């Protein structure tokens, strides 16, 4: 019922190999819908989902201009960050940011986001009030003081409560046949003997959207959290996701074990067992 | 720096003789530069595509590399990954049960 | 739709 829009910026310096590369991707929930790469032959914002293709030339012109301007902004930021940390011009560094909005089933704002990381470490973030900043260290305090003096937070608040929510709602309607369609997992349990003494029970969830899912094993009705091998949820390549959970069980005890699956697309949670 | 997690798997349950997609999902890594080959019987597959570089809430990067393939009983597939955190490339074999 | 006023850090 709830939904999110998020843009992801990455800038990576590469001394001796040109100017820092700038990439943007945009998501609605777990669906990538737009991309930009300054290393492309002819850099432009490009559609990656069918429902954004109908936006007109004025939309794509604005989106591309923003990304071209951002490419330069992030190069200046990288220069400033190197100085803030007394770093040499010879090293490669990464600046990332992610921003956007979360809305509930009625389309109203739940909260907004805008945060930054330098070389993989949190640097500065807009607080949930959309008015104040949290800085990680004395370098980020320089950024904070600059952004406070220029009232940047007020610009972000206006965007996050206005355009962000309004355009997310537009995208959800234009893409409703996919973005507002939960595809339930197809589930089954497989059995893999390890030795005479033990076998693996593996509980599979395939073909589901969105990626959020809960997969758990119980033994005699008690969760087996410490004994369960849980792989990261992974993309299938057709918009859907996959996941599995496995437990090692003594030979002959398989029927003490149940797999439990929760997902938005399921009419009811599933309980599964090994069915030889 | 953060070393990549690597999963190798198919889009659909594998059935010998039926066309499918071979996936190598690399995630959890930092910095973002990474190199990935998909291998058939130890040799690089030429026709390999990849998703757009993205990153997670913890700032680590992820990418999907993929190719069409037709699994068989005896053909072996793998993913070979290089990253600054690795002293030598890491090879993960495709196991159709994982 | 993107935010148009990303500031320099």
């Amino acid at each position: 019922g709830s939904h999110s829009m998020r843009y992801f910026h990455t800038s990576v310096s590469r001394p001796g190999r040109g100017e820092p590369r700038f990439i943007t991707v945009g998501y609605v929930d777990d669906t990538l819908f737009v991309r930009f790469d300054s290393d492309a032959t002819s850099p432009a914002k490009e559609p990656r989902a069918p429902w954004i293709e109908q936006e007109g030339p004025e939309y794509w012109d604005r989106e591309t201009q923003i990304s071209k301007t951002n490419t330069q902004t992030y190069r200046e930021s990288l220069r400033n960050l190197r100085g803030y940390y007394n770093q040499s011009e010879a090293g490669s560094h990464t600046l990332q940011s992610m921003y956007g909005c979360d809305v509930g089933p009625d389309g109203r704002l739940l909260r907004g986001h805008n945060q930054y990381a330098y070389d993989g470490k949190d640097y500065i973030a807009l607080n949930e009030d959309l008015r104040s900043w949290t800085a990680a260290d004395t370098a980020a305090q320089i950024t904070q003081r600059k952004w406070e003096a220029a009232r940047v937070a007020e610009q972000l608040r206006a965007y996050l409560e206005g355009e962000c929510v309004e355009w997310l709602r537009r995208y959800l309607e234009n893409g409703k046949e996919t973005l507002q369609r939960a595809d339930p997992p197809k589930t089954h349990v497989t059995h893999h003997p390890i030795s005479d003494h033990e076998a693996t029970l593996r509980c599979w969830a395939l073909g589901f959207y969105p990626a959020e899912i809960t997969l758990t094993w119980q033994r005699d009705g008690e969760d087996q959290t410490q004994d369960t091998e849980l792989v990261e949820t992974r993309p299938a390549g057709d918009r859907t996701f996959q996941k599995w959970a496995a437990v090692v069980v003594p030979s002959g005890e398989e029927q003490r074990y149940t797999c439990h699956v929760q997902h938005e697309g399921l009419p009811k949670p599933l309980t599964l067992r090994w069915e030889p | 720096q953060r070393t990549p997690k690597i999963q190798v798997y198919s889009r659909h349950p594998a059935e010998n003789g039926k066309s499918n997609f071979l996936n190598c999902y690399v995630s959890g890594f930092h910095p973002s530069d990474i190199e990935v080959d998909l291998l058939k019987n130890g040799e690089r597959i030429e026709k390999v595509e990849h998703s757009d570089l993205s990153f997670s809430k913890d700032w680590s990067f992820y990418l999907l590399y993929y190719t069409e393939f037709t699994p068989t009983e005896k053909d072996e597939y793998a993913c070979r990954v290089n990253h600054v955190t690795l002293s030598q490339p890491k090879i993960v074999k495709w196991d159709r049960d994982m | 739709r993107e935010f148009s006023k990303e500031p320099e850090l």
